[PDB]
């Protein structure tokens, strides 16, 4: 969720190269899928998937 | 140093390449288009306007005094024109004016004209404000980006040159017209003021474009054919009727008698015909009038001027009219002489001695370019102006009223429509009928590369005449060679009358400061003021088709001419022209030739002598090392194939090439290993693929308002280098990426020329698209006629889709609009909606909003949609070797064939391609790169290990076989080029050994 | 927010009411973008 | 100029795209079985020797 | 414009080699040593890195 962009480069482009960045998933054998999920549906932080930035 | 080696080919190449690179640092690319324009401006607009005096004798009546022709004749004439820079002249504090307010607002970028005119009316001839007329308005022209007058020039780099309407890839040789961008094709005229000998009916041709009363001699009509007649000269068709024979025009200008005009002729002797063709010239000449008697008993014959003419030439025709015929020449003992230089040529022509003019032969074309086309627009719409304006001088005869003499009768607006019309509807005029037109002249200019700019602002185009044997018209002739380019030219209803100028090609603009003195000083004595004959076999030196002396022991004068010129002493620009058969001297300071530059083989060689570490472009045509040559002079110079090893092997040469890559165009110029591929395919990237490929588009996007800007995100350029990419230095001549390419059968997906991508590559961004498109509406001023207003507002009342519209009539600057809305709330204030709306397949994220309007308030709106796209099942690509293709199959990363490396192939491509179609220089490309873009092992000792690396896939000058092989060999490949691979499926080794390497792919517009 | 718009070579916000002619004020240049005001945007990183 | 977002990540795997795919390299080999003779290795030259290395 | 994080064909992560590949042509080394230096050893990545275009400055000047 992009609430201010002004610089020369543009959406998709920043949300493309965020998609890429490497985190560390050592708890994401644990984790479950989004769709698999009975809680999360705020489109926000949980504590079994979706760890927001 | 006479040898040449010790100084030898790692200095002479590197030479070549300082000196290239600095030919393209003075001159750019659009360097003809700006100097004609800037030309124009600077001489030939004030040599336009010296017409006339403008008499007026008002012939209106007379049965009566007080409507006698009392009133007085009036007077008027021209004086200076000032030209401002582009203004906008908008009422409190007029403002400076731009390119991109003239885009962006819908106008002509153009300057006003002022004229300094002077009028002197005054009553004494009946039975004065030359002063308060200094600033007349007289139309207004417009103005070429990057000009004399543009106001994007004065400043260099990093002033002010940032101003809101740059780009970093713009070099500006267009206009703007009422928002769109045009540009001149370069047209293709006749070298005329050169004799011109057909043989048809053998009729010897001096043309003159002006002056339009000049004339033919023609042998092969005898005026019957009953049992048979000699051929006799008659000089036919002279004021546009009066044929004449020949000798009454002897003999009106002056021939003593025979056995001198014979001399005057001065033909071979003997050779029967041409004796029997004079005899009988002299006895048809006899038959019509008795001549030679008097001074006006043969002059007297010079009488069909008079009345049996339909068109008399002026008043007082009599020897007037003598300076009609040859005004280049001054006094009649040298026109007698000249009317025999051509009957000479005639003769020599009918023998087969000299051939005929072959119209398809460069060196008789004369290039015009924006100058000479602006030149005759502007005589075109003057004359309509002075006879619209001398029609309204008579009106106020005997009674005064508005008499001011200026700014009452002299309207502006009829050479600004005239001109306006002239760019906008492409009705251009004819170079020859002064009442009909041509179109195949400015066009619009593409922006969808920043190469298509290039292509396209660098063209010539022969018309078409009748297509009953146009001839050779569309095939390369031998006079190309380093001015047009003989591989790359469109296809279908216009092939090979489109041509592309070359890299180093240059067009001469003019040379003023006359140089009749000048040859005077190597030779050159001077023609003589009698008939006599004391003319011998000495050579003749013509200039411009104008005798004006004679010379001897030429191979001396023409070696001091060219050592006067390459000591900057005589002008660059002109060509020195020895004919040593027809025995013959042509110098040239013409408006329009081809030149090119050509290293000169000192017998000094300055540069090893001197060596700075600065070469300028003006500095070397002082030494004259190099040196722009013609193709007048070029077929007297035997030219070397190159420093490389060829101007070593002897020295017979007399000059040099600085590379065979600069024969070419400047699209055909870059791609690798362009000599190994089949012609048809060469023609295919360098006309069509090169410019619809999907790279770079511009360095501000914010003004570029226009439909369908397209993008990638991470433009590359190749592994390879060529020679004209080097010197050059634009990487944005180059538009795709560096796909990975491995030749193997699938699963039959890339049958019938379909190729088969890699779905994990397409998801890391490459050929990742990103296009704009705008959309544009407009009303009327504010409330003016100068109910139907449709002002830009909401209309609450749910005509449509209205979710993302504000109140304004526009949505807002983060939306994402859908398939079919509301773009522009266009709609009335009771009535139903004139709005624009979205089709079925237009959608996208507002990107930006812009407004602007107009002079009588046209209010312009500007809405652009923003969309990223990622390469479909359906789209077209393409290798830089007219190898295409669509995507027909996306593949997931664990199915393809892996190295012992684990590397995977980004596009796959089916072997039956290339045993057909004939391109190995993608083989031969996917070798070289992949032998730059690995490691080089064994670098422990004994080098730097990285030195000995071949980058350069030049065309006419290629690496071999034997070098790319054992660089394979080097890196640690197979010499063959294949390479090991087991399956991504079944996991075992594949048997066969599969070619793999990168190549520079593209992606090609019209997606679907 | 009302529409805010923005010159081209002013920089000034003349924030435009009704249609008049199209022309900025303290000037008389006539470009007139439009202003981005507040909002958020989704977006799938893909 | 300024950019304020807030990202999400959540879980997921190559197959459905490239960003989830931890590899970066995974290749294997066979490894040869090399069975040279030494009664025709003592019958060619040194020269040949040396060239067929 | 900026250089692509994943090199495209492997999965290599090179998205923040791009200074000290600057730097080590700044230095004195030519391409083959510098991306030796940099650890780069199959030529996916190396042709990655050696034609990339760089143009987010050109971009940069031309804004306001
Ligand atoms: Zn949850
Ligand atoms: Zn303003
Ligand atoms: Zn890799």
């Amino acid at each position: 969720e992009i609430e201010v962009n002004s610089s020369v480069l543009n959406d998709e482009f920043i949300a493309h190269r965020l998609g890429l960045i490497p985190l560390t998933s050592e708890r994401a054998m644990s984790m479950r899928f989004s769709r698999d999920c009975d809680a999360c549906d705020g489109d926000g932080q949980c504590e079994f998937c979706s760890v927001e930035f | 140093e006479v040898d040449l080696r010790d100084l030898g080919e790692p200095f002479l190449q590197s030479f070549c390449k300082k000196a290239a690179t600095s030919f393209f640092d003075e001159y750019g690319l659009v360097s003809h288009q700006l100097n004609s324009y800037n030309f124009f401006i600077e001489h030939g607009l004030q040599s336009v306007f010296e017409s006339s005096g403008e008499m007026l004798v008002e012939p209106s009546f007379d049965p009566t005094k007080n409507k006698d022709h009392e009133w007085r004749y009036a007077t008027v004439k021209f004086g200076e024109v000032s030209v401002d820079k582009p203004t906008l002249y908008s009422d409190d504090k007029e403002l400076v004016f731009l390119p991109w307010h003239a885009r962006l607002q819908n106008m002509t970028y153009s300057a006003r004209m002022k004229v300094n005119v002077d009028v002197e009316v005054f009553v004494k001839k009946v039975v004065i404000l030359s002063k308060k007329t200094q600033d007349i308005p007289i139309g207004r022209i417009p103005v070429m980006v990057k000009s004399v007058l543009c106001n994007t020039t004065e400043k260099g780099k990093n002033g002010e040159s940032y101003r809101k309407g740059e780009c970093a890839f713009d070099q500006g040789g267009y206009f703007v017209i009422k928002g769109a961008e045009k540009v001149f094709i370069a047209q293709e005229q006749i070298c005329t003021k050169r004799l011109w000998i057909s043989n048809s009916p053998w009729t010897v041709s001096y043309r003159s474009e002006t002056k339009r009363n000049r004339f033919i001699v023609r042998l092969s009509e005898n005026q019957k054919a009953e049992d048979f007649k000699r051929k006799e000269k008659v000089l036919t068709v002279y004021f546009l009727s009066t044929e004449i024979p020949v000798w009454v025009l002897f003999f009106a200008l002056g021939v003593a008698s025979d056995k001198e005009a014979v001399d005057l002729i001065a033909f071979d002797g003997g050779d029967a015909s041409i004796t029997n063709s004079v005899v009988a010239s002299i006895q048809e000449a006899d038959s019509v009038c008795e001549d030679f008697r008097h001074g006006r008993n043969a002059l007297a014959y010079v009488e069909q001027q008079i009345k049996g003419t339909k068109f008399p030439p002026g008043e007082s025709v009599d020897e007037c009219l003598s300076l009609y015929l040859f005004p280049g020449l001054k006094s009649l003992t040298q026109k007698a002489r000249f009317l025999g230089y051509m009957v000479k040529c005639l003769f020599s022509a009918y023998a087969g001695k000299r051939k005929c003019e072959n119209r398809d032969n460069f060196r008789n074309k004369r290039i015009e370019l924006a100058g000479e086309l602006l030149e005759r627009e502007l005589r075109v719409h003057l004359a309509h102006a002075r006879r619209t304006m001398t029609k309204a001088m008579q009106r106020h005869l005997t009674g005064d009223g508005d008499l001011k003499p200026i700014e009452h009768y002299l309207d502006a607006s009829i050479i600004t429509n005239g001109l306006s019309r002239a760019f906008s509807t492409g009705a251009w005029c004819h170079p020859f009928r002064k009442m009909e037109r041509v179109s195949g002249v400015v066009a619009n200019l593409g922006r969808a590369n920043p190469l298509q700019s290039l292509i396209d602002l660098r063209r010539t185009r022969q018309q078409v005449l009748y297509t009953g044997r146009v001839g050779d018209a569309r095939y390369p002739h031998p006079s190309h060679w380093g001015r047009l380019c003989f591989l790359s030219t469109p296809d279908g209803e216009n092939c090979g009358l489109v041509k592309n100028l070359s890299l180093l090609g240059l067009v001469s603009t003019q040379i003023m400061e006359p140089v009749v003195e000048e040859l005077f000083d190597s030779g050159m004595e001077e023609l003589m003021d009698d008939t006599s004959t004391p003319l011998s076999g000495k050579h003749k030196v013509l200039l411009n088709g104008d005798w004006v002396g004679v010379c001897s022991d030429s191979d001396y004068f023409v070696a001091d001419l060219k050592s006067r010129r390459r000591q900057s002493e005589l002008p660059r620009q002109m060509e020195i022209k020895l004919d040593k058969d027809d025995k013959e001297v042509r110098i040239f300071t013409d408006a329009g030739r081809l030149l090119r530059p050509l290293l000169v083989v000192e017998n000094l060689h300055k540069l090893k002598q001197s060596k700075p570490s600065k070469y300028t472009f003006e500095h070397l045509l002082d030494q004259g090392i190099l040196e722009l040559i013609g193709i007048e002079e070029e077929e007297d110079c035997t030219t070397a194939w190159g420093t490389k090893q060829l101007l070593k092997q002897q020295k017979s040469y007399t000059h040099c090439e600085l590379d065979l890559s600069f024969l070419l165009g400047v699209s055909c110029a870059i791609v690798p290993f362009a000599n190994h591929d089949h012609g048809r395919r060469v023609l295919y990237q360098s006309q069509k693929h090169c410019q619809q490929a999907i790279g770079f588009c511009s360095t501000n996007p914010n003004i570029r308002c226009d439909t369908l800007s397209q993008q990638l995100f991470y433009p590359q350029r190749p592994l390879f280098k060529t020679m004209a990419s080097e010197c050059l230095q634009k990487d944005v001549l180059f538009n795709g990426q560096n796909a990975i390419v491995a030749v193997n059968v699938h699963l039959g997906f890339n049958q019938e020329d379909s190729i088969v991508m890699n779905k994990a590559s397409l998801e890391r961004g490459m050929f990742r698209s990103e296009q704009i498109r705008s959309y544009k509406a407009d009303v009327d001023s504010k409330d003016s006629e100068k109910d139907e207003v449709v002002q830009f507002g909401k209309t609450h009342s749910k005509i449509g889709r209205v979710d993302s519209l504000d109140d304004d009539g526009f949505p807002f600057v983060g939306a994402n609009m859908h398939s079919g809305d509301i773009v522009i709330g266009r709609c009335t204030e009771s009535g139903t909606d004139h709005s624009v709306k979205l089709k079925h397949t237009e959608r996208g994220i507002v990107q930006k909003v812009v407004l602007s309007s107009n002079d009588d308030g046209k209010n312009y709106a500007t809405v652009s949609l923003r969309q990223v796209r990622s390469p479909c099942l359906g789209d077209k690509f393409s290798s830089m070797h007219g190898q295409k293709g669509v995507l027909g199959y996306i593949e997931e990363q664990e199915n393809f064939a892996f190295t012992n490396q684990g590397i995977v192939p980004d596009i796959v491509i089916n072997p039956h391609a290339f045993p057909s179609r004939q391109t190995p220089g993608q083989l031969l490309e996917a070798a070289l790169s992949k032998g730059i873009a690995c490691p080089m092992q064994k670098k422990k000792g004994k080098s730097d290990a990285y030195s000995k690396v071949t980058r350069h896939a030049t065309p006419f000058s290629t690496p071999s076989v034997d070098d790319i092989t054992d660089q394979l060999h080097r890196a640690g490949f197979s010499r063959s080029g294949n390479e090991r691979v087991y399956n991504g499926r079944t996991g075992e080794m594949m048997r066969s050994l599969i070619f793999m390497g990168p190549n520079f792919y593209q992606r090609l517009i019209h997606m679907s | 927010e009302p529409v805010t718009y923005v010159c081209g070579d002013c920089g000034q916000e003349n924030t435009l009411k009704s249609g008049d002619v199209i022309q900025c004020r303290e000037c008389g240049y006539r470009i007139l973008y439009k202003k981005r005001t507040r909002r958020v945007v989704q977006y799938e990183a893909r | 100029q300024e950019l304020k977002l807030r990202a999400i990540a959540r879980k997921g795997i190559g197959k459905d795209h490239a960003k989830w795919s931890p590899a970066a390299t995974v290749t294997f080999m066979y490894e040869p079985d090399i069975i040279i003779n030494e009664d025709m290795m003592d019958t060619l030259t040194d020269d040949e020797k040396i060239d067929l290395i | 414009m900026i250089i692509p994080v994943r090199c495209f064909t492997c999965g290599k992560v090179i998205g923040n080699k791009w200074d000290t590949y600057l730097d080590l042509l700044q230095a004195d080394y030519t391409e083959g040593d510098a991306l030796d230096a940099i650890g780069l050893v199959r030529y996916c990545c190396r042709r990655m890195l050696m034609t990339h275009v760089d143009l987010i400055e050109k971009l940069l000047n031309y804004n306001t």
